[PDB]
RNA sequence: CUAGAGUACGGUAGAGGGUGGUGGAAUUUCCUGUGUAGCGGUGAAAUGCGUAGAUAUAGGAAGGAACACCAGUGGCGAAGGCGACCACCUGGACUGAUACUGACACUGAGGUGCGAAAGCGUGGGGAGCAAACAGGAUUAGAUACCCUGGUAGUCCACGCCGUAAACGAUGUCGACUAGCCGUUGGGAUCCUUGAGAUCUUAGUGGCGCAGCUAACGCGAUAAGUCGACCGCCUGGGGAGU
């Protein structure tokens, strides 16, 4: 299966960062988060383990080809560009980065707040 | 007195917007209400999809009429696919032509 | 209240003035407005921020019937019997 | 949405361009609701920041 | 609706639903005709559906379900009492003659309707069928073949609301929240029927359920074992066995739908 | 002065009623994500900074400028 | 008699009210395709959710509420309070010229209304949030702070409730008393290009002299100087019991 043209997609909370590539439609190819490089604790919200994460999904990707990315990030937590500078490390040719964020207009109330 | 309505019909139905207009100011004509101005924008794309289209036609019009045909026009539009949006307005003043598609182009 | 109605009620209880300061006129343009009001918390029961204005209308229009009662009684009779109030 | 040229130069202008949009301070804050008493605290202390910052100015303006 | 003073042992909870727009009798005579009280009662003489028994001499109304007049203007004359409905009827009065009484909707005090095919897609009680009316609107009566008659949504305060529509079938949410698909050329009325103030109300004495025709019902707990599955035992037992039907059905929670037929029609369960 | 000059805008000629039509005054004021900008950066008075508010919300209805980048 | 107060005529600015319709970002639920080992969370962990195919990703359906940016010491309202757009009714305030009523005014014990939030009665609605409650962790102990779930409630229709740090901790109305720097909206004079200049009202802010204060600190939106009326206080507990 050759597939060309993929789209990136970066999850990146405050605890955990998910890099997920996939096409124009939309089908997961190769998924890889930063618990799974065997981080597990204050290491895991790193932005190195994003690095990690996105070099090891980057590596997977190439069965298909994918040498050209379009990159959409997601999420303000650490690791938002540094999972970016992992990418083309691998040898892709990115196109474009966008930033895609849920932004409530007014939206459900958010939880209460920590003391 | 004095609205603007503004209404966009579906793209599949341009065509057949030409004999809608008079369908619609001939009841407004009936009720006794002048109509000022009569613009089709044309053709022009959204800026989002609207139950998933991305073409429409703008279709501007700017009536004088009583209570009835207002509530005439406001119950045309909802039971009918063609249109998909619209936007009744009210100014206190009157209404001058060729507003800015000149311009446009 | 529109323009032509308050014009409408100005030529009717005008003094023989041609102007539009007399409580006659005032008092009418009150009770008119109060009438034409009616028919609208009908509908709305809960507008309590238009219900203050009214009351203040009417507690001017009961002013102003006392200062007409203060001065004359026949021009007081012949603004209640006319309007029907009290 | 950023296009591309080398890629450093692309990462400034996205890091640039997404601070300068926004969208990233207003992620965090939608991470608790704030009550509209901390709300209008907000608006008070940043009017009198802003109000007060314009007479401090006008010293360094003598 | 009206309360009444605590007068008697018996007023003192009575909750009338009153009603001024009816007309004071002398219905329509020729649309009038006998019934008999089954009390329950099947061709073999026992009794299938306990707790009925008794009530008031009642004629049966021919009302109209299927609206077949196409076309035809109808104007209301009066809206009428139903002995054997929680709803009211509505007389109407076409072009020419042919008085029919049909379920009332909100509308009210002479109102005038054309049940009709793609005529008049705004008033209430507009009959015609579902393919030709905007979805999410609310119909009241809606029969699921053609030609049965109205069908669905015909009690009091019930309705129903158009949710989607793709090829014959026309999706719809019913009052009990069940989703069910129904034929595309099925007619049904916009509206909501009448009289949604029935819910609001209290019997307030144990005769006033008597002339409803309704005989009082006994709990299991008070029988004997040879009487009821509960049985008897000594003082107020507590019902040892799991709750059920007189006949061995569970009574709190068990499906008891076999139909197995018209389960492609339902979208959704009731939950 | 360049925000000086944006009150100019506006005040300085007759055009006091604006319009939800003239979608080239109004991509002027909206930011290149699509929201609005605010008045301090145009230096635009706050009657017409309200009097265009209503007029690119309008014009949003009628999708005749977007919400966000998101479509 | 017109200086207080009020009526008639133009024109503005407004999240001022109530009845309906319509929007798009986002969250959750359900269905479908790709895909595979974790996801979520925390000082750090655990409970919990996962190969019964989760998280993520793309397409579709339903439903509820809130209404980014604009947005400001900004605006309106007697106060409470009021932020999407549109139609319907609807109150009041603002600026201009002219005409009139000719003290018709202020306050207000009893009484009559409008009452944030919570709460209660009947009927609907159930996205998120979250009293109570369950579990995990911390803890000598933790009913709590922290985390995963979660009911009433928060929403709509009618009614009741009369309480808040219901705050400007300052009752209402009228008049005089140096100035400077902003801003909301309405008109005047002004060379005329103004990124214009000055004065004057109706609000809303920051300094500040005379005066006041126990001091803080107010200072034409006085807590300065004076007038009309009302309410209220008389050591702290006991006790707004
Ligand atoms: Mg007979
Ligand atoms: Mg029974
Ligand atoms: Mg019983
Ligand atoms: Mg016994
Ligand atoms: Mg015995
Ligand atoms: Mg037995
Ligand atoms: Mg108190
Ligand atoms: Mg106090």
């Amino acid at each position: 299966k050759t597939v060309v043209d993929g789209i990136a997609h970066i999850h990146a909370s405050f605890n955990n960062t998910i890099v997920t590539i996939t096409d124009r439609q939309g089908n997961a190819l190769s998924w890889a988060t930063s618990g799974g490089s065997g981080f597990r604790g204050s290491r895991k919200s790193t932005p190195f383990a994003a690095q990690v994460a996105a070099e090891r999904a980057g590596q997977a990707a190439l069965e298909y080809g994918l040498k050209n990315l379009d990159v959409n990030v997601k999420g303000p937590g650490p690791g938002r560009e540094s999972a970016v500078r992992a990418l083309n490390a691998c040898g892709y040719k990115i196109a474009s980065i966008t930033d895609v964020t849920p932004i409530p207009h007014n939206g459900c109330r958010p939880p209460k707040k920590r003391r | 007195r004095h609205y603007e309505i503004v209404f966009l019909v579906h793209p599949d139905q341009s065509e057949q917007v030409g004999g809608m207009v008079e369908r619609y100011t001939k009841a407004i004509e009936e009720d006794g209400g002048k109509i000022h101005r009569l613009e089709d924008w044309g053709r022009r794309q959204l800026a989002y999809a609207i139950n998933n289209v991305h073409k429409a036609h703008y279709v501007l019009m700017n009536v004088e009429c009583s209570a009835k045909a207002l509530a005439e026009l406001e119950d045309n539009f909802r039971y009918n696919d063609a249109v998909i949006r619209n936007l009744v307005m009210r100014r206190d003043e009157a209404v001058t032509e060729q507003s800015e598609m000149l311009k446009a182009e | 209240l529109s323009v032509e109605e308050k014009a409408q009620i100005v030529n009717e209880y005008k003094q023989a003035e041609g102007d539009t300061g007399s409580p006659e006129v005032q008092v009418a343009l009150l009770s008119a407005n109060i009438n034409k009001l009616q028919d609208h918390f009908k509908a709305n029961g809960k507008d309590h921020h238009s219900r203050r204005g009214l009351i203040r209308m009417v507690n001017q229009r009961r002013k102003l019937l006392d200062y007409l009662k203060g001065k004359d009684v026949s021009r007081y009779t012949a603004l209640i019997g006319r309007l029907g109030l009290r | 949405k950023v296009k591309e040229e080398p890629f450093d130069v692309a990462l400034r202008r996205f890091k640039r361009s997404c601070e300068k949009a926004g969208v990233l301070a207003e992620v965090r804050s939608r991470e608790f609701y704030e009550k509209p008493t901390a709300e209008r605290k907000r608006k008070a202390a940043a009017a009198v920041k802003r109000h007060a910052k314009k007479v401090q100015r006008e010293q360094r303006r003598r | 609706i009206v309360k009444c003073k605590p007068t008697s042992a018996g007023r003192r909870f009575v909750v009338k639903v009153v009603n001024q727009e009816l007309h004071k009798g002398a219905p329509y005579a020729p649309l009038l005709e006998k019934k008999s009280k089954s009390g329950g009662r099947n061709n073999n003489g026992r009794i299938t559906t306990r707790h009925i028994g008794g009530g008031h001499k009642q004629h049966y109304r021919l009302v109209d379900f299927r609206r077949n007049k196409d076309g035809i203007p109808a104007i209301v004359e009066r809206v009428e009492y139903d002995p054997n409905r929680t709803a009211h009827i509505a007389l109407l009065k076409y072009a020419d003659g042919e008085r029919r009484y049909i379920i009332a909707p909100k509308g009210v005090a002479a109102g005038d309707q054309l049940i009709s095919g793609i005529g008049a897609p705004i008033k209430a009680g507009n009959s015609m069928p579902l393919r030709n009316i905007p979805v999410g609107s609310t119909v009241h009566g809606i029969e699921l073949k053609p030609g049965k008659g109205a069908q669905i949504a015909r009690s009091a305060g019930a309705s129903a609301q158009l949710v989607a529509r793709e090829g014959a079938y026309v999706t719809l949410r019913l009052r009990s929240g069940e989703m069910r698909k129904v034929l595309a050329e099925c007619r049904a009325t916009l509206g909501e029927v009448s009289n949604s103030e029935h819910s609001l109300r209290s019997l307030g004495k144990a005769g006033a359920t008597r002339w409803r025709g309704v005989r009082p019902t006994v709990r299991g707990v008070a029988m004997n074992p040879v009487d009821h599955p509960h049985g008897g035992g000594e003082g107020r037992t507590s019902a040892g066995r799991h709750p059920v039907s007189p006949w061995g059905l569970q009574t709190k929670g068990k499906k008891t739908r076999s139909n197995k037929r018209t389960d492609n029609m339902i979208v959704r369960r009731r939950k | 002065f360049f925000r000086r000059r944006k009150f100019c805008r506006f005040t300085a000629e007759g055009v006091k009623e604006i319009d939800y039509k003239d979608l080239n005054t109004l991509k002027a004021y909206v930011s290149e994500t699509g929201k609005i900008v605010p008045s301090r950066i145009t230096g635009t008075k706050a009657k017409y900074q309200r009097q265009l508010a209503t007029a690119i919300k309008r014009a949003r209805y009628l999708a005749l400028l977007p919400y966000t980048d998101s479509h």
